[PDB]
């Protein structure tokens, strides 16, 4: 899992909007510098920057 | 925080 390092407002409907600390699954990440992320925190899942998040433990 | 990156290629 990752986490985010980084608040994260959306900026279209299907992103992830996320908060620094949250705990993500990254379910999609071949297309490109977005990642298609599913928080494991609220259970909501959308597009995320790859540069904001981090690998977990 | 980091600049946003370009959106990603749309598929067709």
């Amino acid at each position: 899992t990752f986490v985010a390092l980084y608040d994260y407002e959306s900026r279209t409907e299907t992103d992830l909007s996320f908060k620094k600390g949250e705990r993500l699954q990254i379910v999609n990440n071949t297309e490109g510098d977005w990642w298609l992320a599913h928080s494991l925190t609220t259970g909501r899942t959308g597009y995320i920057p790859s540069n904001y998040v981090a690998p977990s433990d | 925080a980091p600049p946003l990156p370009p959106r990603n290629r749309p598929r067709l």
